[PDB]
RNA sequence: ACCAUGAUAAGGAUUAUAAAUUGAAAGUGUUAAUAUCAUAAUCAAUGUAUGUGUAGAAGA
């Protein structure tokens, strides 16, 4: 394939799953975005001829309520299913666990590089998480060895989506017996997050990183803009901020033209 | 002999250099000793030619004259990219 | 003079840290040959012992490294056509790091080296003491 | 073959004294005689005058010879021929005859043999003869 | 000799022992066929095939 | 690209040709060969002064003989607990985000010394408490009647509490004295939480 | 010794980027080996760094494939510690090579380049006949003729 | 932060004077009308700042 | 496979056994086998090396069933026998802790039995003389690196080790081509190298300390100039010592006595065999590159710009001081062409480490010179003419000589703890190794020494990558055929 | 958090030892002396007193207080700032057991009792004897302080 | 982390980066920007004699 | 000489089912901004100091 400005992964996926490329495919004369031609049997099984439901015919409805309402069931086999189904293809293969195991990541996010929305659940996190760590179900604390057990904190994202506990052990040998039974108190984790919090963005998902203070952080935010100001080519990024005023006139241009 | 010199003075007893002539024989899986060679350049004449790319012009001629000599080291040779030319300059 | 970033810093190691460019000689071989051969045989080990002291705290196998510990500790991605600022920042981080803060090397009495010898005894220059 | 630079170093710009890179122009590349020195042509043509200095001092030095010239009665019958000057004909075998393949012109002659023709006057051997072993004789070599 | 350090041969990244292969960065850029390359190769045919064939 | 003018046989640049003859043939001798051919608990001991000389414990009780006792014994309270013999030094060490505490008690909940203030937080007050103690202990022994003994090493319970960085420290800090602190069980003491007095509001909103 | 100009240092990290043009330029690895087995000591940091230039030049032409990604991410911190490993080895044997050298040079009683130190001879930078008449970090004049480290006899 | 408030600014005054452009002074459809308030929404504030810029509306 | 614990040093009884490392630098690179034995109980485990240093012998012990093939000398009697050096590049391959290793060649047993015959010459006189052709000695050459200064260092070894008086010259140039030269204090028109000398004197008296003390000077003046409370020369041991032991400069002109007396009264003696053998005999043969002075250095100036002389304004090229003036080749040469002497016997080698010239030259870089120390004598030499001596031509090794001498270097090496050692699996097999290095070196001596250095170097040997493949391969299928 | 009290115990050390030696120089009747230990001491103190108002909230300032207040009033300086200073910091200085007694299993053999004649910190909560987390906790100086309480739980 | 160049000693120049491990006679380099920004408010001084006046020319 | 040149950046689809060859590549196809002198009557030019550049080379 031929990728231009972009990723041949991000441009695959373009051509395959999107409103254009499916419509082009059903048939609907489109120009900016085409369909890949003549896949054989690796087009994927929804967009298939003679299986799915024509998006051609699914323009009609208005509403996703409409289209329920109106729309007959789709074909339930297919030449290209019976492809699929010889392959092996009716649903991808498993990937390797990672809800067993811990998060070899590259940076830590800095302290000062999350909004202080987040930083405040974190820190209630990481207080009743200390204080309740003791009272988990009993089927996991009768085999995890807390003697060994450390958490240096936890992160978590803008809005807190996600939470990232930061955890290691006194002895390095201890990290092997203590991962599976820390993944398995994710939802324990989440159910005292309901509980006691309750200025919460939203319930987050879980996850641990291991660091016995070997992951490097990253620079402050305001270090971070200092530094790119300071190095930043100064005749590049005024040509391009003067662009960019430009366009943005042009277009204020186009709006009081329009009457 | 290379130019009429033996070739531990012509290449100036450098290993990593005389090693590349010596690989068409043992990817041939053959004898150095049963074969004598000499290798006469055409190229643009230089004092010293120890350097990795006159090597490299060696090998590729020494692995050439023993596919002509015999056809069936042809195989391993190939395989072994002796056979296939760089092309920069 | 006017100050520079080219401090050799010589307060530690026993190389001035930023070492200056050092060129081998086979000039320098063949004195090394002699000098050696006349101790052989004048039977003067001293240097010898402190050289593989040397050698034996110096030449001992990196611990490797742990996932999440890298090389550069700087992200390097910043200076974008800055070259040379990176050039300047690496100089000082190559300064900064010292041979001395070297802590992945193993050196050290807390080591434990079962492949060269530690005590200066165990030597065939002391072969005599070995038969029973 | 030979390994010594032959090229002067380019100028392209102020080179420092590093790692891999020395000063232009030091006192270690031609021996210490770059001291004498602008444009790249002056500068390779006395490097080729080095160059060619160095040349004919060891040519000279590995010459051990000398070429008394000597009438055509009293010269060995290899060198009774006609001989053609130096790079008017092919390189002259001594004499393909006698299976002495060997240029004829680098040819040299041991001063213990001509006194018969060199110093004719003087009735007592200046050189004393000259001591050739014996091959055809059992010694420690031939004795295993 | 040879065949003593055949079975003290190390396999794995160790002390002394590590990819610089490029198996990490690039991974298995080293072929190795388990089949004689007719022309050039030869290994004897397995003699249940062959006893097969004759019967 | 800026290789791209070498050939691919180039760019790996297979070699050794020559071994994958030799390779089949032996695999198959190998398997021929295979063919024809097909055609942990712990050490012993046994001397009981060879178990005391070893282990510094004589097993045999080897004391005043008490028979004619009573026919049926009381159980302890807490049978399962490991024993603690009254020469136990039982050390805490408490962490906290800012601080960290350390503590030595007697066998008989008596505190020994008074209480001693990140990782480095709690390395540093762990050495200086034992630094401290081992004096502390010699006077209190001493006194009670027990001499040290050339080269007996103070018998350790030491428990931590605290999810924080100051423990490994700590730890790490009574390891270093293994020679005169012998660590007999590390244990952790972080409490069970239950309904509890309330809790500042920070924590929940 | 013959250079005995003030010098720039250089950083590891930059000197180690050569590689098979100077870093491991096979000749001088060879002469260092050569050092090395004179001294009478096993030239192992030597000959890690051989294996991993050999290993490394061997596929120098190869392009690795675009990463499909994994979110553990393991492949990448995998292929991060082991570059990061051999970049190690190779600092070590670069300190070991100077090392080795200002030791021989003072055994031999070679006067190093400018602003260089011998630990028996010369903690602080040796200078002799500098462009700069003064120390370049010291501050302070230095002696004519320069000062003579070693003794006299020969 | 000297170049930082340099390199914030100059862009406008460049813009101002050299780059400055000559002045003379029903439910598909509601759906679409829709998407183009939720554009100008987003961009609501630049547009706001270069319509500022050009009609030198701006408190330095 | 880890039989390293289950290892047992050997009982160390000489240098060489010492030499031995810690079994973690050669676990691998000497594999260790395993033999069971039935001694009170069937079972038995010892783990031996596969390969044991090359015995330590004697001279004496040495036999000709040893030919091609090799021994060691102990530090002892290395520094016993050689207080002066190992001339050329024999040491290049003798580190400290590392074994004294030597070949014995067919030209080595020779040598050997010849000086065997040379210890009691009076009786033998007539085999030395068919054996010499009546000739004062041998004189051995060959190309570059073939073996010509190891030889002389076993020469001198085996008559060292036989008690016999030994004139060892290492390095001739450290005569004709030394620092500088002085002429003669005694000998009118002869010149000196006073360092040479008393360096050779030095070493030459504590080599032959016995025989030199057990000696009488017999020709020699009893009234030698002397400093206060050192005792006067009474035999020859203690005229070397009065020679080269003196304060500066009072040895300069000490040392050409003591030579001159020295090489009188060698010439006298007609008793005890003298062993002579000089490194590099072309270099007291033809020339040495120092010249005579300018006349005006000698004869005298008042004033610069009187005599017109052009000594500082112009350098010129005076005759060369040819190696026969001499003081030291004055008493060789007087010893080797007058007869009535059948006492001495030379045993002297040419050598050939000249810089190197064919046909242009420019100027070499100073960093890579590996002739950097090499003599600029671009001349020929034909032992034949040039001397008196029988010439003994010796070529490169012939593969039983190189295997024998490759596998000392390599297995030694590892051994001692210097080679490959724990990355052993990085290198090829010894048959791969002498395979290559004989096609780098032609079985030249000195070219397998610098190939065996450089095959640190190598880069297009595919063997251990193919074996690693292979065996991980068989390893992975064995695995999940158990599985 | 990287602050250090030595420049600040350095200049007050100064004041007292110039405090002292004034008496002393006092009793030895050497008018010189104490004249010129008092202008010293008066050196000292402008130089000082920006040492204390920066660091007059520290652990380390609040133990000097009363004897840099006696060495100010035997120097009989009264309307000093710094005296005013240390009038107020001294003006302001002087201004649930359970039902049962059980053991934890944590605290086994004997439980650490903080006898309770001995009064816990001044800044600490006194939490009933059954919300425990273990007696250690209720020793005297390791008892959770307000804001040690509103960070971390135990 | 490495504290081997992380604060200015005020005795060194700026560039001529110290080695001294301590602290404690140290001020950061925020600070030692300030300080040189408030240290280099003076102008050398304009030469009079040196060059004549335009109308002079 | 007052013509309507033209540079500048921007859009894109097509092609490996081979392990051969010294070499497994090149064809193909888009919006703005900027710019446009010539059918006419001449004329010798302590405390202390950091640059851009130039030459070689988060797919919200
Ligand atoms: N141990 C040992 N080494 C040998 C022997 N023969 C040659 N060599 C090696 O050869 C190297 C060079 O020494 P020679 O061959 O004697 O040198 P040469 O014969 O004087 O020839 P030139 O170098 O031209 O003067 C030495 O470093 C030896 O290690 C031998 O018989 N025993
Ligand atoms: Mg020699």
């Amino acid at each position: 394939i031929n990728s231009g400005d972009q990723s041949p992964y991000r441009y695959v996926e373009e051509r395959l799953y999107s409103k254009p490329s499916r419509l082009d495919r059903e048939g609907v004369k489109v120009n900016k975005t085409y369909a890949l031609q003549g896949l054989g049997d690796l087009e994927p099984l929804r967009y298939g001829a003679n299986f799915g439901i024509s998006e051609k015919d699914a323009l009609k409805y208005e509403t996703v309520a409409e289209k329920a309402k109106y729309m007959e069931p789709p074909i339930p086999y297919s030449s290209l299913a019976a492809r699929k189904l010889a392959a092996g293809a009716l649903w991808p293969a498993a990937p390797d666990p990672e809800g067993m195991i811990s998060k070899e990541v590259r940076l830590l996010r800095h302290e000062s590089s999350m909004s202080p929305s987040a930083r405040a659940f974190s820190e209630r996190v990481a207080y009743h998480l200390r204080r309740s760590l003791k009272a988990c179900p009993g089927h996991i604390a009768e085999h995890i060895d807390f003697t060994q057990l450390i958490i240096q904190e936890v992160l978590g994202s803008r809005r807190s989506k996600e939470i990232y506990i930061v955890w290691f052990t006194v002895d390095p040998g201890a990290r092997f017996e203590l991962e599976p039974r820390l993944h398995q108190l994710n939802h324990w984790v989440q159910q005292l997050i309901i509980k006691r919090v309750k200025r919460r963005p939203h319930i987050p998902r879980v996850t641990w990183i291991y660091d016995g203070g070997r992951l490097e952080r990253e620079l402050p935010r305001d270090v971070k803009q200092e530094l790119q100001s300071f190095v930043a080519d100064a005749a590049t990024t005024l040509e391009s901020r003067v662009k960019y005023l430009k366009e943005l006139d042009t277009m204020n241009q186009r709006m009081k033209d329009i009457p | 002999t290379v130019m009429g010199k033996p070739l531990s003075l012509v290449l100036d007893n450098k290993a990593w250099l005389m090693e590349m002539v010596l690989m068409p024989f043992d990817e041939a899986n053959l004898d150095y000793r049963d074969f004598d060679v000499h290798i006469v350049s055409e190229g643009h004449a230089m004092p010293s030619i120890a350097n990795e790319i006159a090597a490299f012009a060696l090998r590729m001629a020494v692995a050439n004259a023993l596919v002509k000599l015999i056809p069936l080291t042809r195989i391993p040779l190939k395989k072994s990219g002796l056979l296939s030319v760089d092309r920069r300059r | 003079s006017k100050p520079s970033d080219n401090v050799a810093w010589y307060d530690k190691g026993p190389v001035e840290w930023l070492p200056r460019p050092v060129r081998l000689t086979y000039d320098h071989l063949d004195q090394l040959q002699q000098w050696m051969m006349r101790a052989t045989l004048d039977g003067r080990t001293e240097e010898f012992n402190r050289i593989r002291d040397l050698h034996r705290e110096w030449s001992q196998h990196p611990l490797m490294p742990v996932l999440g510990d890298v090389e550069p500790k700087f992200p390097l991605n910043l200076f974008k056509q800055n070259h040379r600022a990176k050039k300047r920042f690496l100089v000082r981080w190559h300064k900064a790091n010292t041979p001395a803060n070297w802590l992945w090397m193993p050196r050290g009495p807390t080591v434990v080296t079962p492949l060269h010898r530690t005590n200066p005894t165990q030597y065939p220059e002391n072969w005599k003491q070995m038969v029973q | 073959v030979s390994t010594g630079e032959f090229d002067h170093p380019p100028f392209q710009f102020r080179q420092r004294h590093t790692f891999n890179t020395t000063p232009l122009h030091d006192a270690n590349r031609f021996g210490g005689r770059t001291a004498y020195l602008k444009d790249p042509r002056t500068v390779q043509f006395n490097v080729d005058v080095w160059c060619a200095q160095q040349t004919l001092r060891k040519r000279w030095k590995q010459r051990d010879w000398e070429v008394i010239e000597i009438p055509f009665r009293l010269v060995p019958r290899e060198q009774q021929r006609v001989i053609p000057e130096l790079y008017t004909d092919i390189p002259q075998m001594t004499d393909p005859a006698r299976n002495d393949f060997s240029n004829i012109r680098n040819k040299v002659y041991d001063r213990e043999e001509l006194q018969g023709v060199l110093f004719p006057a003087a009735g007592t051997m200046l050189y004393p003869p000259l001591q050739r072993v014996d091959k055809q004789a059992m010694t420690l070599d031939k004795y295993l | 000799e040879e065949r003593i350090r055949e079975l003290m041969m190390p396999l794995e990244v160790g002390e002394n022992s590590f990819a610089a292969n490029g198996q990490a960065t690039h991974g298995n850029l080293f072929y190795f066929r388990e089949y004689p390359m007719y022309p050039g190769e030869y290994v004897p045919a397995e003699h249940n095939t062959l006893s097969s064939l004759r019967d | 690209d800026k290789y791209r003018r070498v050939p691919m046989l180039l760019k790996p640049q297979q070699g050794g040709q020559q071994y994958f003859n030799h390779f089949l043939i032996r695999s198959t001798n190998d398997r021929l060969t295979q063919q024809d051919v097909d055609n942990v608990p712990p050490p012993r001991v046994l001397g009981g002064d060879y178990f005391k000389t070893r282990f510094g414990y004589s097993l045999v009780k080897n004391s005043e003989m008490t028979q004619g006792p009573v026919d049926y014994s009381q159980l302890d309270m807490w049978g399962e607990m490991p024993r603690y013999t009254s020469d136990m030094v039982f050390l805490y060490l408490v962490s906290r985000r800012r601080n960290t505490y350390a503590v030595a008690y007697t066998y008989e909940g008596k505190r020994i010394l008074n209480t001693y203030t990140s990782t480095d937080n709690g390395h540093q007050v762990t050495s200086m408490y034992l630094n401290d103690l081992l004096p502390k202990l010699r006077e209190m022994r001493a006194s009670e009647g027990r001499p040290m003994g050339r080269g007996e090493k103070v018998e350790l319970v030491v428990r931590v509490m605290g999810f924080y960085n100051g423990r490994q420290g700590a730890v790490r800090a009574v390891q270093d004295r293994a020679n005169e602190f012998h660590v007999r069980y590390f244990e952790d003491i972080t409490p069970f939480p239950l309904n509890g007095p309330k809790m500042p509001r920070g924590v929940f909103k | 010794n013959t250079f005995l100009t003030s010098s720039v240092a250089t950083p590891p990290i930059s000197v180690i980027r050569t590689g098979p043009k100077w870093w491991a330029d096979p000749e001088r690895m060879v002469r260092q080996k050569l050092m090395y087995f004179t001294l009478g000591v096993d030239q192992l940091p030597l000959r890690r760094t051989a294996v991993i230039q050999r290993d490394l030049q061997r596929f120098h032409m190869c392009k690795p494939p675009p990463r499909v990604g994994d979110s553990t991410g393991y492949k990448r911190s995998r292929a991060a510690q082991l570059n990061t490993w051999y970049r190690r080895i190779q600092y070590q044997e670069y300190h070991m090579q100077h090392l080795f050298t200002r030791h021989v040079w003072g055994l031999l009683r070679v006067y190093p380049g400018n602003t260089t130190k011998i630990q028996g001879k010369a903690d602080d930078g040796y200078v002799g006949y500098d462009s700069v008449p003064f120390h370049r970090y010291n501050r302070a004049p230095l002696p004519f003729p320069a000062r003579e480290l070693y003794e006299r006899r020969k | 932060l000297i170049r930082q408030c340099l390199r914030d600014i100059v862009p406008v005054i460049e813009y101002r004077n050299r780059e400055e452009p000559a002045r003379l002074p029903k439910r598909s459809q509601a759906k679409l009308r829709f998407r183009i308030r939720q554009r100008l929404l987003k961009f609501q504030r630049q547009l706001a700042v270069a319509n500022a810029i050009a009609s030198r509306s701006v408190l330095y | 496979k880890s039989l390293a614990a289950m290892y047992m040093r050997p009982p160390v009884t000489c240098y060489t056994d010492a030499c031995e490392a810690p079994v973690a630098m050669w676990d691998g690179a000497i594999p260790l086998k395993e033999t069971r034995k039935l001694k009170n109980g069937v079972p038995v485990r010892t783990v031996s090396r596969t390969y044991s240093h090359p015995p330590q012998l004697t001279p004496t012990q040495l036999s000709f069933n040893d030919i091609n093939s090799m021994y060691c000398v102990g530090n002892d009697e290395l520094i016993q026998f050689f207080p002066e050096g190992l001339g050329g590049r024999v040491f290049q391959t003798m580190p400290p802790g590392h074994p004294r290793g030597f070949l014995y060649r067919k030209e080595t047993h020779l040598l050997n039995l010849f000086v065997d015959k040379v210890q009691h010459w009076h009786t033998k006189r007539s085999v030395l003389s068919s054996l010499t052709n009546g000739r004062t000695g041998f004189i051995v050459d060959g190309p570059t690196g073939c073996g010509k200064s190891a030889l002389m260092c076993q020469v001198v070894h085996f008559a060292r080790s036989r008690n016999i008086v030994t004139l060892y010259v290492p390095d001739a140039k450290v005569w004709t081509h030394g620092e500088w030269c002085w002429p003669s204090t005694i000998l009118p028109g002869f010149f000196d190298a006073p360092d040479a000398a008393r360096s050779f004197l030095k070493y030459f008296a504590v080599a032959n300390r016995a025989t030199l003390t057990s000696w009488k000077l017999r020709c020699t003046p009893k009234d030698l100039p002397t400093e206060q409370g050192e005792r006067q020369p009474q035999n020859l041991y203690e005229l070397c010592e009065w020679g080269h032991r003196a304060v500066a400069p009072a040895s300069i002109d000490r040392q050409s006595v003591c030579v001159k007396f020295l090489m009188d009264e060698l010439s006298e003696e007609k008793k005890l065999p003298v062993v002579i053998v000089v490194d590099g005999w072309n270099l007291f043969s033809h020339e040495t590159h120092f010249r005579y002075p300018h006349p005006d250095f000698l004869r005298g100036l008042a004033s610069f710009n009187e005599s017109s002389t052009d000594i500082d304004l112009y350098p010129q090229e005076l005759p060369r001081i040819p190696a026969s003036r001499l003081s030291f080749v004055r008493g060789l040469n007087k010893m080797i062409l007058s007869g009535d002497d059948p006492n001495k016997f030379f045993i002297t080698c040419t050598t050939r480490d000249f810089k190197p010239f064919d046909g242009i030259s420019g100027f070499p870089n100073v960093e890579t010179d590996r002739f950097a120390n090499s003599l600029d004598e671009y001349a020929p030499y034909d032992p034949e003419k040039d001397s008196h001596f029988h010439p003994i031509q010796i070529g490169n090794f012939d593969e039983y000589e190189y295997r024998s001498f490759l596998r000392f270097l390599i297995n030694s090496g590892e051994l001692a703890g210097l080679g490959w050692g724990p990355l052993w699996h990085a290198s090829s097999d010894f048959e791969r190794k002498l395979y290559k290095i004989g096609f780098l070196s032609g079985r030249n001596p000195q070219g397998v020494v610098d190939h065996y250095h450089q095959e640190l170097v190598w880069r297009y040997d595919y063997q251990r990558t193919r074996q690693k493949q292979y065996l991980l391969k068989r390893r992975m299928e064995g695995m999940s055929r158990g599985a | 958090s990287l602050h250090n009290p030595g420049p600040f115990l350095d200049g007050a050390l100064q004041l007292i030892k110039l405090h002292l030696a004034h008496k002393n120089a006092a009793a030895d009747k050497n008018t010189k002396a104490c004249s010129d230990i008092e202008g010293e001491f008066l050196r000292e103190l402008e130089a000082f007193r920006p040492c204390f108002t920066m660091s007059s909230s520290l652990k380390v300032a609040k133990l000097y207080t009363k004897k840099l207040h006696g060495a100010l009033s035997y120097f009989q300086l009264y309307d000093d700032p710094l005296m005013r200073q240390l009038d107020m910091i001294i003006g302001k200085q002087t201004m649930l057991d359970e039902r049962e007694e059980t053991v934890l299993p944590s605290e086994l053999p004997n439980p650490p009792k903080p006898d309770p004649s001995t009064p816990l910190r001044e800044r600490a909560l006194k939490v009933p004897a059954q919300h425990r987390g273990h007696w250690v906790l209720r020793d005297p100086d390791i008892a959770i302080t307000r804001e040690e309480r509103r960070t971390d739980p135990w | 982390g490495v504290l081997e160049g992380a604060m200015h000693k005020p005795g060194e120049s700026g560039l001529q980066a110290g080695s001294s491990t301590t602290i404690a006679g140290k001020e950061t380099w925020s600070q030692f920007s300030t300080k040189m920004r408030y240290g280099r408010r003076r102008i050398r001084v304009i030469d009079v004699a040196a060059k004549m006046s335009y109308e002079y020319q």
